[PDB]
């Protein structure tokens, strides 16, 4: 049911792995690129390769159907593949490791993959995180240790955790009483159609909308106020308390605070008066 | 102010206009847009016909009515062949789904 | 109807083709088909399931490649006509380029701008994001793909081919404008979408080259007019050169290279050749060159290095033509020959310098140096004579001798002369020679008007402050007050109780001490004649009571007075001085009176008692009864029974004349004693600046504090150290004898 | 006598009521430091110092150097 | 019509609005600066024939809009979009860049 490989020599080179197996462990291996042969097996569980020389993950699974938690810390990886996201791993995978890689930014499409319940990213280079992590409504176990994490999506709100590490990032100082305004009026009518469709909940899609719409309109913004926007907002950078993100919180060198940066979006200008006079008044 | 939509057979014809307007005005708009001496067409407003001395302010054209993000529709009718002319043949906009 | 629908590429690729074929290659095309294939093209850039952005663009670009290397090969197949078949094709691409951009506006907008996505920018994805070939605007990319196939490969032909026709536009000829700046300004315009050095491809390309092929050329160009010519016409040339040359490159080159050029220009025929063009114009300033003049001026300002010779050489010429000037003055009239000359000279140069030189500080600063060293031209062993030169003009221009002579020229001749006035290094010498010349002008009443006098003062503290002549102004001041004293002093002769005769016509000058430049007799102890006892009591008790604590000396070598004399047969007015009036008083007690009887009456010594004497027998109105030559201590004298005068109305006071030698030694002597009190007070103020100093600092210090009105000798200067030292006031320090310290 | 004067021109100098051992400067004149409120002083030994000069004279030694006797104002003239 | 742009939709309908609202959105400032050398005869015919006339209504009427509500410091309101008409104006707005 469960086998490991820890060297060249025990990783077999030609022949493929047995059936009975449920978990795969592959440590410390000198694999440029992920075979296609370990591709091809039934019933992988849990995937581990973990400690390789992989650069490039494959475009398409191809025949898993079950892949719960798939693992590939301490690797080489640059960027996740935009058609890999896209295949049916989303609607099995339970965990997702890229602790120790060389990864630079998540691709948005890893919204999608709504079945995540612990994810892992520490030691990477991750600008930010994805923006629509809201999406993962089912996550749990977050880490993005030794990142520079300047800011969190606006959609970390609505997140519901346990733990959450992330000490050792630099968090860009809050700038509640600074904007930086985007915002046009007249709204062009983009914003004041995209701001309708979705204000309507018109079910739509890209055989419906032009491709690239359908992307703008999936990730459009919320504002506080609670009516989207999909361009011209006034973003803040505020900080927020974390302990109503997750239950615990783990910090370095600061007792007492658990501040983290969030960039809320505001759609209107009048709107974000409301928010200066909230704040001002606690 | 207020903003109008001339709706003529299948045309439409957007302006800006005043409450202390002349409709004479409007007739010299349609007469510059549409190329035809002015004194041919008559203005309508839901089959009550507008007169030329009269202003907008008195028919109803408030601020509150005809927005330039709605305009009030106003119809139109050219001259025939001598002194006879054509009906409201307004075309309403295509259903939308 | 707007939708995401499947399309056949082909279908619409085929018009779509077409119409960009009319657009690039500008030919005629419909508006209702440019609608259509924007109707198209965003059909053809969003559908399902198969998007055709991306096989739109590479098959676009492969067109426009296609289309590029069809113009290159075309544009090669025809030589020496490339320039203006490569630029009639560029400016047709070129527009055609702007039609696509805005015909695939679709395109460049919402695909090619959301590929182009490199880091964590909140659109991660969702496009081509494995960027190899990097996507560019259909605008740009155009342009792009013109210089690649179509520049680039042309590149060593094209500039053979520009630098033959500029360089033939140098020569004489006349190629055609539009066509070489197109070409020109083509390698800037390719480049324009470019974030980071829009003109590199233009530098790289048509600047460097150019650069060097036009340094080579007039590297030549300027060798072969030195060769041909001499430095009068080189200048000419070079200038008509370069104003040519300023043309050419505003004709053809791009605007940032207008400076680069003539950079090139000017630094390989004047740069390259200062060394001659300063070995010359020595012999043109120094002549009256003045056209020669400005064109070396205007070389040399260009280069670093070409003024400051001509400066030093203008400074020199300014300063011989300064001495040769004033070496060789009359000497009936030094002070105004003086005066002009020096003004001539100024306003020569001056002109000089603002209408050749366009008048350029440094050439006006070279003009002030040249004429205050010939202001202070000081002969071998002796000291310098400016000072008194330009006191004696002022008093000149003050004195009544200038018979008429109204004020407005005066105002204008005595503000000509600040000028001058300015240039004098050792200010004290004059301020002191013109106290003592104004106070024996205003003793004496020889002035023109009082206001000239306002302006004089006002003048001298225009150019060297109050306080330069506030003594001066104080001394004025007692001017204008003495008049009303005396009418105050008339009001007393109303107001006293016991209303008294004074017998005489008194008025009188009340001076402030150590403000006038009058020095009292020591210790003369004349006696004063009887009648005057009465005015002096009762003067002295008069300031007595409106002034306190206050004393009054009264100088007798300065009152004059009248004598009439009417009882004999002669009638005759006689102004007289105190001193004489006495001695007439005595003479007129006794016919004869011995000298001794002149010592027991005026009291007053030998020596001016004598002088006085010969002053009386020099215009013989008293007769000697001794037949003795020399006036001894036995000689006897008598009133003249025969007198007579032509001027009826006749004065004995000896005039005013210039100062005796002796009294410019004094006056000399006085300057530098306070001359040494000023360096002693600014010595100590500087010590209480810094209570530690270097020695040189101190010198330094001094000599700039010290310049606005005397260029003290340093020697004088280390007298004053020490005199400062001896004081105690100072101390030299223990670790360094050149350093000082306070312990006062 | 019959002969008589019948005009005289007098000329009047006039100063306060002759050379400082401080500042070297001529008592009626004005001392280095000075800026017309420097009057004189009359002291007890028949000295007459400006104001300001034996000001700061005394300011560290009480004694007049003429005579090496401790100096007193007598009175000031000003 | 040189002053006033006349946009003819799917159906016919001309709807006829001023030029400078019509230059709002960039796409129709390329479609009128197409092939240039415009004989300037008053006639500015832009066939939209593949967008419904009931939307390009909508379409000059935002830009009407647009253009009087524009550098104006009054109380701005939003622009009134009907349930069954929003996404045909998205994309056309879309395929309109406004
Ligand atoms: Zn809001
Ligand atoms: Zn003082
Ligand atoms: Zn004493
Ligand atoms: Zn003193």
């Amino acid at each position: 049911s469960k086998l490991f490989i820890t060297t060249k020599k025990d990783y077999p080179i030609t022949k493929s792995f047995p059936y009975s197996l449920e978990h795969l462990q592959v440590s410390y291996c000198k694999l440029a690129r992920v075979d296609m042969r370990m591709l091809c097996l039934k019933k992988l569980q849990k995937l581990d390769l973990s400690n390789n020389h992989i650069k490039k993950l494959p475009k398409t699974i191809g025949d898993l159907v079950c892949l719960q938690e798939l693992i590939l810390n301490h690797n080489f990886l640059e960027s996740f593949e935009v058609v890999l996201c896209s295949t049916t791993l989303r609607d099995t995978l339970k965990s997702l490791d890229l602790s120790a890689n060389k990864l630079k930014a998540l691709p948005v499409q890893i919204c999608n993959f709504k079945e995540l319940v612990s994810l892992k990213l520490d030691e990477n280079e991750l600008l930010q995180l994805p923006f629509p992590i809201g999406q993962l409504s089912k996550l749990r176990f977050l880490s993005a240790t030794k990142n520079n994490l300047q800011c969190l999506p606006n959609t970390f709100k609505k997140l519901t955790l346990e733990n959450l590490d992330l000490f050792g990032n630099p968090f860009m100082q809050a700038t509640p009483l600074v904007p930086d305004i985007q915002l046009k009026i007249p709204l062009p009518l983009l914003e004041t159609a995209a701001r309708a469709t979705l204000k309507y909940r018109i079910p739509y899609g890209p055989h419906l909308i032009p491709a690239t719409l359908c992307q703008d309109l999936s990730l459009a913004k919320t504002c506080d106020c609670g009516l989207p926007c999909l361009n011209s907002f006034i973003q803040t950078i505020v900080l927020m308390n974390l302990h109503q993100v997750s239950q615990t919180v783990v910090l370095v060198d600061t007792m007492g605070g658990t501040d983290g940066p969030i960039v809320c979006y505001f759609c209107s200008l009048t709107c974000y008066s409301q928010f200066l006079d909230k704040y001002l008044q606690s | 102010d207020v903003f109008l939509m001339i709706r003529h057979h299948k045309t439409t014809i957007f302006t800006d206009a005043k409450e202390n307007t002349t409709v004479y005005e409007l007739k010299r708009i349609v007469e510059g847009i549409l190329k035809r001496p002015p004194e041919d067409q008559k203005l309508y407003k839901d089959d009550q016909l507008l007169d030329d001395n009269k202003t907008l302010g008195d028919c109803g054209f408030t601020s509150q009515t005809a927005r330039p993000q709605a305009p009030a529709t106003v119809g139109l009718a050219f001259r025939s062949s001598g002194d006879s002319f054509e009906p409201l043949r307004v075309e309403p906009f295509s259903s939308p789904p | 109807s707007l939708k995401p629908r499947v399309v056949d590429f082909d279908e619409t690729w085929n018009k779509l083709l077409t119409t960009i074929k009319a657009v690039v290659m500008l030919d005629y095309v419909e508006r209702a088909t440019w609608n259509d294939r924007f109707s198209d093209i965003y059909a053809l850039c969003v559908a399902y399931p198969e998007p055709l952005g991306e096989r739109l663009y590479t098959e676009t670009k492969i067109f426009l490649e296609n289309h590029v290397q069809q113009l290159h090969t075309r544009v090669l197949d025809s030589a020496e006509q490339v320039l203006v078949m490569y630029f009639r094709y560029w400016e047709e691409y070129s527009r055609g380029a702007d039609y696509m951009d805005c015909l695939y506006r679709y395109l460049n907008t919402q695909y090619i701008k959301k590929n182009k996505l490199t880091e964590a920018d909140l659109q991660y994805g969702y496009g081509g994001v494995d960027m190899n070939e990097p996507l560019m605007e259909i605008g740009e990319l155009a342009l792009d793909l013109w210089r690649k196939l179509m520049i680039e490969p042309l590149q060593d032909t094209l500039l053979i081919m520009l630098l033959r026709e500029i360089k033939r536009d140098r020569c004489g000829e006349d190629p055609n404008q539009k066509v070489i700046h197109g070409v020109i300004n083509s390698f800037v315009h390719v480049e324009q979408y470019k974030k980071k050095f829009p003109l590199k491809f233009y530098q790289e390309i048509f600047e460097s080259p150019f650069l060097a092929e036009t340094g080579e050329y007039y590297k030549q160009e300027a060798s072969n007019l030195l060769q041909e010519s001499n430095c009068s016409q080189y200048m000419e040339k070079i200038l008509g050169r370069l104003k040519d040359e300023e043309i050419r490159c505003r004709k053809y080159l791009h605007p940032s290279s207008y400076n680069k050029v003539i950079h090139e220009c000017q630094q390989r025929m004047v740069a390259d050749h200062l060394q001659f063009l300063h070995a010359e114009c020595h012999n043109i300033i120094r002549q009256e060159r003045r056209n020669d003049m400005a064109n070396m001026y205007t070389l040399l300002r260009a280069v670093s290095s070409g003024l400051p010779h001509m400066i030093q050489e203008l400074q020199n010429h300014i300063h011989d033509e300064g001495l040769r000037a004033i070496s060789n003055l009359s000497q009936e009239n030094m002070p105004t020959q003086f005066v002009e000359s020096v003004l001539e000279v100024h306003s020569k140069f001056v002109q000089l310098v603002n209408c050749v030189l366009n008048g350029d500080q440094h050439f006006m600063s070279a003009l002030d140096k040249a004429l205050t060293c010939v202001v202070n031209y000081r002969e071998p062993k002796s000291v310098c004579k400016a000072p008194e030169l330009l006191a004696k003009y002022c008093d000149n221009m003050l004195k009544k001798s200038a018979k008429g002579m109204t004020e407005n020229e005066v105002e204008d001749k005595l503000t000509s002369f600040i000028t001058v006035f300015k240039y004098i290094d050792d200010k004290d010498v004059f301020q002191k020679f013109y106290a003592r010349m104004l106070a024996k002008r205003l003793i004496h009443g020889l002035s023109m008007s009082m206001d000239s006098e306002e302006t004089m003062i006002n003048k001298l503290k225009q150019a060297c402050g109050y306080e330069f002549t506030s003594k001066l102004h104080r001394m004025y001041t007692d001017m204008s007050v003495s008049a009303d004293l005396n009418n105050k002093f008339n009001n007393f002769i109303k107001s006293q109780d016991t209303v008294i005769d004074l017998g005489i016509s008194f008025q009188i000058y009340v001076l402030q001490a150590g403000a006038w430049p009058l020095t009292q007799a020591p210790s003369s102890t004349f006696a004063i004649p009887q009648e005057l006892e009465k005015s002096v009591q009762m003067f002295e008790l008069f300031y007595n009571q409106h002034f306190s604590g206050r004393k009054l000396t009264w100088l007798h070598y300065l009152c004059t007075g009248e004598v009439k004399m009417n009882y004999l047969c002669k009638p005759y007015v006689a102004m007289v001085t105190t001193y004489q009036m006495a001695v007439l008083l005595a003479f007129n007690n006794s016919e004869i009176i011995t000298y001794k009887e002149l010592q027991d009456s005026t009291q007053m010594n030998e020596k001016e008692l004598t002088k006085t004497i010969k002053s009386l027998l020099d215009v013989k109105m008293i007769n000697h009864d001794s037949d003795k030559e020399d006036i001894e201590g036995e000689s006897t004298f008598s009133l003249n029974m025969n007198f007579s005068s032509k001027r009826t109305k006749f004065k004995i006071t000896t005039p005013m004349q210039k100062d005796t030698p002796q009294e410019v030694e004094q006056t000399r002597s006085a300057v530098d004693e306070d001359r040494k009190m000023y360096l002693q007070a600014a010595i100590v103020r500087i010590m209480k600046a810094r209570k530690v100093l270097r020695h040189n600092a101190l010198i330094q210090e001094v000599i700039s504090q010290s310049r606005a009105r005397f260029n003290p000798s340093i020697s004088m200067i280390k007298k004053c150290i020490e005199v400062l030292i001896d004081k105690q006031y100072i101390e030299r320090s223990q670790a360094s004898a050149d350093e000082y310290s306070y312990v006062a | 006598k019959r002969f008589e004067v019948k005009k005289w021109n007098a000329v009047a100098l006039w100063a306060w009521d002759d050379n400082c051992a401080i500042c070297r400067n001529h008592i009626m004149d004005l001392c280095i430091e000075c800026s017309e409120e420097c009057t004189v002083a009359w002291g007890v030994c028949n000295h007459a110092f400006h104001f300001h000069c034996i000001s700061r004279w005394l300011k560290t030694r009480q004694v007049c150097p003429l005579d090496n006797r401790e100096w007193e104002f007598q009175k000031y003239v000003g | 019509d040189a002053m006033y742009v006349k946009l003819i939709s799917s159906d016919g309908h001309e709807f006829i609005v001023k030029r400078e609202h019509a230059l709002t959105s960039g796409t129709i400032k390329a479609m009128l600066s197409g092939p240039g050398q415009f004989a300037e005869n008053e006639t500015n015919e832009v066939n939209f024939r593949e967008i419904p006339s009931h939307v390009l209504s909508k379409v000059c009427m935002y830009f009407t809009y647009k253009v009087r509500y524009t550098n104006s410091s009054t109380e701005i309101p939003e622009f009134p979009i009907a349930p069954e008409i929003a996404l045909e104006l998205l994309m056309a707005a879309n395929f309109l860049d406004c």
